[PDB]
């Protein structure tokens, strides 16, 4: 079959070493990337946050919050994210490029529920959620993108966002 | 240009409501959050609640929501917040501050007001001039005082010479005795400028609206 | 709930030396820390927004950067003029917000002496009542010094009330103003007040004093 197939970098922009890397904020089984706070335009051009989610323990819930275009007035005019499918369709390293992907064949047993919570599990609605399977035996990690560095509100650009899910072997 | 003013002081009875104003001027007011910041005598910054003028949306720290209530005036683009019931714990310096659209930092802040809650009258205060008398100096400097006693309540401003002397000058936070507040100033200036210039300290008590002056004379 | 971590409550450099400010947060929060400066009875201000991106007006000394749990304030060649309370502010829970505990700035330099004054009362004397005499001791090293009274032959504790003082931008020298206060019928008794200090280290104090007329 197919499920898409396009080609990024982790940026698209500049800076390479220069990138704001923070760990997930989790809450008992529930690991969230939220970027609500983290993409807004700012005078140094547009910045690289990647919010790193290490899993080492099974059924943990990885949530991802994406500000949604139109949100708030202006400050994500042109946001933007890496996969359309972002739950069932990730971003995977080759060399020096991230292409498309589908999770269920990355990592075996992974429960994608179609529901988040009352809405479709899809960057369109903001939020996107997944649970990882009780088993892991390789490290495995994708990638996501909430690019909003497309935006320019004032004299400032904003910030292009990365989420790295690395699975440790659990 | 952009300015937020707030009252000097609000002396409030206990258990009674207090309103505090925060008149916004030098910007477009429907544009911005206004955040109320409670500050205890000498502690921290306490976020209490904001409101956007449009839509009167308000968000409030869970703790404190019981007793606080924040309104605006878009006609003359002024914050309020409206407390009641208070009590000695309420006794705060309380800023304003606003902010931009979704940018959630405060770049301006408010001038403060500063919160009393007691059942004792408003007394302005009494000031009284400070000179060496006698003891002076063959090439020194001269140590000239104000003494600012008896008033209630806080805040008290002091100036020099409606402000011309801004250097030398020590102005000594007030203390508290006999439920009554007493503070005191020192200039310094060298002995060729005083006698011979006149300097005088202003007081301004803003709970009472009073203010005077006092020329240091020999 | 995020909570802020500064440490330590009170720090002090040189004048010229390198500070740098701890906010910690309890979570990770990427980079949604922003840090502000309060001076002496003064209104907080707009140091740096989002963990590192300067403000308009502010000296380019004042840098912050951090992203995640561990945010640092630091300011490279300190001036005097930079004493003040430093708190750090968190946005990541926002509609909710919280400021941390804020972290004292202090300098100290080498040493320095007090300049002590003694003073009588003026037309206070012709109000009824009186008897108050404010001592001022300013500008001296280090933080706290130990002004006392005396009479004829002894000492009156009574109504000395004392008040300390914050820093300045070109003395960094603390003050003191005791103002030990009698009766105005009673101060008319003794009319020998001395006005004794023991600031600094070395011994032997300062004295000032005066007499009724």
């Amino acid at each position: 079959d197919l499920s898409y197939e396009t080609t990024e970098s982790g940026d698209t922009a500049v800076s390479e070493d220069s990138y704001d890397k923070y760990a997930s904020q989790n809450t008992n089984k529930e690991y969230v990337c939220d970027f609500t706070d983290q993409l807004k335009p700012t005078e140094s051009g547009p910045k690289v946050k990647k919010c790193e989610v290490k899993v080492n323990e099974p059924l943990i819930k990885v949530k991802i919050i994406c500000p949604l275009k139109g949100s708030v007035e202006k400050l994500y005019d042109n946001i933007e994210y890496v996969p359309k499918k972002s739950p069932y369709v990730v971003l995977t390293k080759e060399e020096t490029k991230l292409k498309e992907k589908l999770l269920s064949k990355l990592i075996y047993g992974l429960l994608i529920s179609p529901t988040v919570n009352e809405k479709e599990n899809n960057f369109k609605e903001g939020v996107i959620e997944f649970t990882l399977p009780p088993v892991v035996h390789k490290a495995t990690v994708f990638y996501f993108i909430c690019d909003n560095s497309k935006t320019e509100d004032d004299n400032k650009k904003g910030n292009r966002g990365i989420v790295e899910v690395y699975v440790e072997p659990y | 240009q952009v300015q937020l003013q707030q009252p000097g002081a609000e002396l409030v009875k206990p258990g009674a409501s207090v309103q505090l104003s925060c008149k916004a001027s030098g910007y477009t007011f429907t544009s911005y959050w206004m955040h109320w910041v409670k500050q205890r005598p000498g502690q921290g910054l306490e976020w209490i609640g904001m409101i956007h003028p449009t839509n009167d949306k308000t968000n409030f720290n869970e703790k404190l929501k019981s007793k606080v209530t924040l309104t605006v005036d878009k006609s003359s683009t002024t914050a309020y917040m409206q407390l009641s019931s208070l009590t000695s714990e309420d006794a705060a310096v309380y800023y304003c501050a606003r902010s931009l659209s979704a940018y959630w930092y405060f770049d301006v802040w408010g001038t403060g007001t500063t919160v009393t809650v007691s059942s004792a009258s408003t007394k302005p205060p009494s000031v009284y001039p400070l000179a060496p008398g006698s003891a002076a100096q063959t090439n020194s400097m001269v140590t000239l005082g104000c003494l600012v006693k008896g008033y209630f309540p806080e805040p008290v401003t002091v100036t020099w010479n409606s402000g011309s002397l801004s250097s030398g000058v020590h102005t000594f936070p007030a203390v508290l005795q006999s439920d009554l507040y007493t503070l005191s100033s020192s200039v310094t200036v060298p002995s060729s400028t005083w006698p011979s210039e006149t300097v005088t300290c202003n007081v301004a008590h803003p709970a009472s609206s009073t203010k005077v002056d006092k020329k240091i004379v020999p | 709930d995020i909570l802020l971590t500064q440490s330590p409550a009170i720090l002090s450099v040189s004048p010229g030396e390198r500070v740098s400010f701890s906010c910690r947060a309890s979570q990770s929060i990427g980079t949604s820390i922003h840090w502000y400066q309060q001076k002496t009875q003064g209104s907080p201000r707009l140091l740096i927004k989002y963990s590192s991106e300067s403000i308009s007006g502010i000296p380019s000394r004042f840098s912050g950067s951090g992203a995640g749990t561990d945010f640092t304030l630091s300011i490279n060649s300190v001036e005097s003029e930079d004493i003040a309370v430093f708190y750090c502010q968190q946005s990541y829970t926002w509609p909710i917000f919280t400021f941390g505990s804020g972290t004292k700035l202090e300098i100290k330099r080498a040493d320095a002496a007090p300049t002590v004054s003694i003073f009588p009362p003026s037309s206070e004397q012709l109000t009824s009542g009186g008897a108050s005499v404010v001592c001022f001791l300013n500008n001296f090293y280090p933080k706290d010094i130990n002004v006392k009274w005396k009479i004829d032959g002894s000492e009156r504790q009574n109504g000395v009330l004392n008040s300390w003082t914050d820093q300045d931008s070109k003395d960094s020298t603390y003050s003191m103003s005791s103002t030990l206060t009698l009766t105005k019928d009673e101060y008319e008794r003794h009319n020998s007040y001395t006005c004794e200090a023991t600031h600094k280290t070395s011994t032997s104090p300062i004295v000032k004093s005066f007499n009724r007329n």
